[PDB]
């Protein structure tokens, strides 16, 4: 019947949703938890070499706030 | 007695010729042929299970020879 | 931890490659009454294992080549630039986040012709080169709507970035306002994809072998992928909550398949065109049309002053 | 030892992929090939067992003569016969196939296609039902399936 | 390093012409072009032009080359030569790499030379600009600006492509 | 460094399939078992070059999501019309000089 | 204007695909001098702040301009915030 197509498309379905889900995932392991910082332009990466250094391990996504103050 | 299979007019009023346009740029005539493709996946096959099931046959079917006995 | 992100891309790819054989078999079996593969393994899940394993053991019968080096180069490089389409893809994430996305796909796209090219030239055949010589005319000729579809697209989208897309389309799928472009833009992909009522190379050629056969094959069904799920962001986008990146996955992934099950679908439904007619469906049909919408999507936006952002 | 349990069951593994992907060439001569056909067909669906339906010479593991072969015919079939990659196996179909049939004594009828190429399988009949054939496909898995090429291979 | 990355495409990229200009078989000057054509848009890419760096892919190398081959498989090469065969195509090929590795050589160990010109060799980094914050590409900013300033541009240029159709068919129907 | 090594992963897996396909046991002790016009109609070529001078026009097409953020809208959008007017243009001419018909 | 309604009518009937090619194109030439929101693309561009706006020095006799930006002088967005 119809419905032992769908197994065949189970499995080509988990196959096409682990690209996505490891890229988010991964993502956020390497970012601190964030999403992973898009820079584009100039202005944005210049901003986030500024993290850098503001960080003071050398990580743009590790943020320093008011406690630096 | 005979007929025609394909001998007729198309209507040229501005109703006929506006269907004749929205079945050749909106495809009706193609989307009604998947429909019936769509209709054949959910019907059940006709595939029966070689050699666990057989095809019919009559007792009239002439098959392998053999030499009988009284 | 990069290295890792590519190979769960790279694995996957070709896992769903595999499985679209079985699908594809199985729906195109249910749709004629019958079963299609159902012995090896349970509802046939072993069947691409079993085709695969068999093509690579098979003797790889090559003649003696014109270019033994074109012979190489061109499986190489249709599974190459296939991998290459998927890497902008944003899923929500894409793994290499691009600027200028959408254009490096239109530009590496545009390169698979060669895989088709060299092929010709490496059968030392002159009725091989003609049938590739016409195969490429098809994908050349296809790749011109294709690319100012996606133009006219993007001028509701602002940018070239694909993951604006997603953003453009929040609110509503652009095939809502483009339904249009969408049309045109689907039957362009399986003529691109030669797939049928486009499937004219394996048509004329009724009227490779083994591992290279099977890596020609995969990279052609890699695109069938990809061509889809291109769609499916471009014309159906799936909402991201950043929150959670696995929904959108999983919406998006349901678009992309049944988007693929449509090819399958169409592929059972309909004869294939002659060659001079698919000729005409592009340069006297869908060009004109693509054109006017390409004017028309220059001046929608300017007129109801609807331009989106550049950032 | 292993080294033997090793090659026993990789036999099985190829022996495995080579008999669930048996994809066939078919010679569709004359009537034989219509019973080729109704197997194909939705009742019996050789595609099911991973048989597809028509594949070309050069990616072909079976070729089925199902027909009666004629002169004029026998060198165009031997020609594509020696195309075939390896392994490849012959699938005899029909009594004209198998022996000339009706047509035996001809002088245009070659006396069974197993003049021309080795033959795998012999399915009898005129027609064989489109059971007894994909009986003879299933004959030809199971004869794959006894193949030893990796034991022959280390004992020599 | 990849401090030198720059140069070392350009390396390659002169090595792709010695392939070409030493003029094999039109197949494999084809090939040569092709390479040449890639790591011509990565040094271009690398300078900070990736719409001009794409165009070379999208239009050089997806359209004309793609005419060339085409082209050649049907009124010119079917069967490449074997490749390197003819002693003249070997002794240009070899020529001009040796010409190329002294330079890369001299240059290296230098860093600098003077190849009839006087050039530096301490990396093409060195001349780059150091104050980018803007929010915006300024290559797409001049790119765009074909619509507002290059009204004439536009208009010969559209004018010649017209042409361009009108003369191919005027030439080819014989 | 990520687009060089995810470039350089995918061509090299293309790579190592291919060769791999190519050279497998097989378990066998024996031996094993031009520039020219080619005769192929002058209506291929032009369909090639009609498709490089249309991916021209392209190219041209290819600033307008950029180019409708001018100020300048009344020249950029007159300017969009014209070349695509103009790519028009050029269709009208090959259709209808025969330019696009496979017969003879 | 009957000769040229039996002129179109023919075309539909022949040539849907050609007619509305035709159709679109003439709108995409005539509708933005006809729309009464095209005047707002060109205030929407102009509105978008790329650069930074560099003061002007103060002489004492520039009673329009600004000296905050939350002061009520200089151009508004209000008509951007309804739009
Ligand atoms: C990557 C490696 C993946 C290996 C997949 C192994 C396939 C398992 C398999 O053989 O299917 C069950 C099969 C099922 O047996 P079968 O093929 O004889 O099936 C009998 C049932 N009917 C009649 C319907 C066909 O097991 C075997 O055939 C025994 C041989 C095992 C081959 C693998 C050994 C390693
Ligand atoms: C005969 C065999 C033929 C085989 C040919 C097959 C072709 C394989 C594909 C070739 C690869 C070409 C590379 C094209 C990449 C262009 C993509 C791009 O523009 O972005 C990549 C990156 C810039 O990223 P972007 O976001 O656009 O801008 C920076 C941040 N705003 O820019 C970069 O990362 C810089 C990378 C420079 C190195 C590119 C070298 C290309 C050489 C290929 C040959
Ligand atoms: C208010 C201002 C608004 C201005 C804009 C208004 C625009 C809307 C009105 C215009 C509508 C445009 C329609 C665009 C679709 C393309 C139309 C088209 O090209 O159809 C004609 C084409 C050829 O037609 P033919 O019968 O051969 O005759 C013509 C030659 N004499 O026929 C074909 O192309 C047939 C297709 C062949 C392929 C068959 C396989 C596909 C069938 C299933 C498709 C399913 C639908 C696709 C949906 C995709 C979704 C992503
Ligand atoms: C005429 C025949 C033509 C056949 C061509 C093939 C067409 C295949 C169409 C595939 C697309 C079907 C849509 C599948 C829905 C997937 C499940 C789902 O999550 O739906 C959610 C969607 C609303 O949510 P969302 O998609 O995120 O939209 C928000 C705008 N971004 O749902 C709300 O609508
Ligand atoms: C939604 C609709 C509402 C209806 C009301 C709208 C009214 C306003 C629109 C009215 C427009 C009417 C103009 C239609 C022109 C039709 C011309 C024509 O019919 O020529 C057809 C013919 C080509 O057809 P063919 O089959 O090759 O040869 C004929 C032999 N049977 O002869 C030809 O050679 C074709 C002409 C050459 C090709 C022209 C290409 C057009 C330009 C391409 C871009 C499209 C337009 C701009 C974008
Ligand atoms: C995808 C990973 C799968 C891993 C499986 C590893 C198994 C390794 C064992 C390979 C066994 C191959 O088995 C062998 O294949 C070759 C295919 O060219 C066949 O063909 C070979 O032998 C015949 C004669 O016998 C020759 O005429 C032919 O030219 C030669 O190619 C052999 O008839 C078959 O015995
Ligand atoms: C509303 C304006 C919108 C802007 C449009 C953009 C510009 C497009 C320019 C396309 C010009 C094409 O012009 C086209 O020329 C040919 C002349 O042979 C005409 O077609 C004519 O020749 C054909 C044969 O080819 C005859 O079968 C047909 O009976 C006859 O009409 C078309 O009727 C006309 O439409
Ligand atoms: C073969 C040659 C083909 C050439 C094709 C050229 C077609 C050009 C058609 C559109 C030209 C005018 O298009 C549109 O018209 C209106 C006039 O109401 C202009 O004016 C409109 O926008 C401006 C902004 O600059 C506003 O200040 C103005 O209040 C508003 O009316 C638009 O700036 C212009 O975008
Ligand atoms: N067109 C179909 N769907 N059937 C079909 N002939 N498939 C081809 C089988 C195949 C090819 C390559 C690989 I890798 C795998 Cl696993 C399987
Ligand atoms: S064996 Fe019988 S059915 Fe088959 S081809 Fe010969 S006559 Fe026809």
């Amino acid at each position: 019947m119809w419905f032992e197509v769908l197994p065949g498309i189970a499995v080509m379905g988990v196959c096409l949703f682990i690209p996505g889900m490891a890229t988010a995932r991964i993502h956020r392991f390497s970012n601190g938890g964030k999403e992973k910082r898009v820079a584009h332009y100039p202005y944005q990466w210049y901003l986030m070499e500024r993290d850098r250094r503001v960080s003071g391990v050398n990580r743009s996504y590790v943020s320093k706030g008011l406690e630096n103050i | 007695t005979y007929k025609y299979v394909n001998l007729r007019e198309p209507s040229m009023d501005m109703k006929s010729v506006t269907d004749r346009a929205a079945q050749t740029l909106l495809w009706t005539e193609l989307i009604r042929g998947l429909g019936m493709t769509l209709s054949y996946l959910f019907r059940e096959p006709a595939t029966i299970n070689y050699p666990f099931e057989k095809g019919p046959l009559s007792p009239r079917f002439r098959g392998e020879h053999a030499l009988r006995r009284y | 931890m990069f290295m890792i992100n590519i190979l769960m891309l790279i694995i996957p790819i070709l896992l769903a490659v595999a499985f679209l054989t079985l699908v594809e078999r199985k729906v195109l079996g249910y749709m004629q009454l019958r079963k299609g593969p159902n012995v090896v393994g349970p509802y046939g899940l072993l069947q691409p294992i079993a085709d695969a394993i068999k093509l690579f053991i098979k003797e790889p019968l090559r003649p003696a080549t014109s270019s033994a080096s074109m012979f190489i180069l061109a499986p190489i490089m249709a599974l190459g630039l296939a991998l290459t389409m998927w890497i902008p893809l944003p899923m929500p994430y894409p793994l290499i986040n691009m600027n200028l996305g959408v254009l490096f796909m239109l530009a590496m796209s545009s390169l698979a012709v060669y895989s088709i090219l060299w092929s010709g030239w490496a059968s030392n055949s002159k009725y091989a080169l003609i049938g590739a010589l016409r195969a490429v005319a098809q994908t050349i000729s296809y790749e011109v709507t294709l690319a100012i579809i996606l133009l006219s697209v993007l001028l509701m989208s602002g940018s070239f970035t694909l993951s604006t897309l997603i953003t453009t389309q929040e609110q509503m799928w652009l095939i809502l306002p483009a339904w249009p472009l969408a049309m045109m833009w689907f039957i362009s992909t399986l003529a691109e994809t030669n797939r049928a009522p486009f499937d004219l190379t394996e048509g004329e050629s009724e009227l490779y072998a083994a591992g290279p056969f099977a890596l020609f094959f995969m990279a052609e069904y890699a695109n069938i992928i990809m061509m889809n799920i291109f769609t499916a962001i471009l014309f159906l986008g799936t909402s991201h909550n950043p929150h959670m990146p696995e929904l959108y996955t999983i919406n998006f992934t349901i678009k992309s398949l049944l988007l693929t099950m449509s090819f399958l679908w169409i592929r059972a439904s309909y004869p294939r065109f002659r060659y001079d007619q698919l000729m005409h469906l592009l340069w006297k049909n869908f060009l004109p049309l693509t054109l006017a919408l390409c004017m028309w999507h220059v001046s929608l936006p300017i007129l109801t002053s609807g331009i989106p952002p550049q950032t | 030892s292993r080294g033997e349990y090793v090659v026993a069951k990789l036999d099985d593994l190829i022996n495995w992929a080579r008999r669930s992907s048996l994809w066939p060439m078919t010679f569709g001569l004359a009537c034989c090939a219509v019973e080729m056909m109704h197997m194909a067909a939705p009742r019996y669906d050789m595609d099911r067992f991973g048989v597809v339906f028509r594949a070309s010479p050069r990616q072909s593991d079976v070729m089925i003569v199902a027909g009666t072969l004629t002169n004029k015919m026998a060198p165009a079939l031997r020609k594509v016969y020696d195309q075939m990659p390896e392994p490849r196996y012959v699938v005899s179909m029909g009594s004209c196939a198998n022996g000339g049939g009706y047509y035996h004594y001809s002088y245009s009828v070659v006396r069974g296609c197993d003049r021309i190429v080795p033959v795998d399988i012999y399915v009898p009949g005129c027609p064989p039902t489109a059971e007894a054939l994909l009986y003879g496909i299933l004959q030809l898995q199971k004869k794959i399936k006894r193949e030893k090429r990796l034991r022959i291979w280390y004992r020599r | 390093m990849m401090l030198y990355i720059v140069f070392i495409l350009s390396v390659i990229f002169v090595m792709g012409f010695v392939g070409f200009s030493s003029k094999p078989s039109p197949i494999y000057g084809g090939l040569g072009l092709i390479v040449s054509g890639g790591v011509g848009c990565g040094i271009v890419l690398n300078f900070g032009g990736s719409f001009l760096g794409l165009m070379v892919f999208l239009i050089y190398l997806g359209g004309m080359m793609v005419v060339f081959g085409y082209t050649t498989a049907m009124a010119t090469e079917q069967y490449p030569e074997i490749w390197l065969s003819n002693k003249a195509v070997l002794g240009a090929f070899v020529t001009g790499l040796l010409m190329e590795f002294f330079m890369v050589y001299y240059v290296l160990k230098d860093k600098e030379v003077e190849v009839v010109f006087e050039f530096n060799g301490l990396g093409d980094w060195v001349i780059y600009d150091t104050g980018d914050s803007g929010f915006f590409s300024e290559e797409a900013m001049g790119i765009a600006a074909l619509y507002s300033y290059g009204t004439w541009l536009v208009i010969v240029t559209g004018w010649s492509l017209l042409i361009g159709v009108v003369v191919i068919m005027e030439i080819t129907r014989g | 460094m990520n687009l060089m090594l995810a470039l350089l992963t995918n061509f090299t897996l293309a790579t190592l399939l291919v060769i791999i396909a190519f050279w497998l046991p097989q378990l066998n002790v024996y031996s094993e078992k031009g520039s020219a016009r080619l005769p192929f109609s002058m209506k291929f070529f032009l369909v090639a070059i009609t498709f490089l001078l249309f991916d021209l026009e392209i190219a041209l097409l290819l600033p307008l999501p950029w180019a409708s953020q001018t100020a300048n809208l009344n020249t950029m959008l007159t300017m969009a019309l014209f070349l695509i007017i103009l790519l028009a243009v050029s269709l009208a001419y090959e259709w209808t000089q025969k330019g696009l018909e496979w017969t003879e | 204007a009957e000769r040229v309604a039996a002129f179109l009518k023919n075309v539909w009937a022949k040539e849907p695909v050609l007619v509305a090619s035709f159709a679109i194109a003439g709108l995409a030439v005539i509708l933005p001098t006809l729309s009464p929101y095209t005047k707002y693309s060109l205030m929407i561009n102009r509105a978008t702040p790329y650069n930074y706006p560099v003061p002007l020095r103060d002489d004492g006799n520039m009673p329009d301009v600004p000296s905050h930006p939350q002061d009520p002088q200089g151009p508004s967005l209000e008509w951007l915030k309804r739009l």
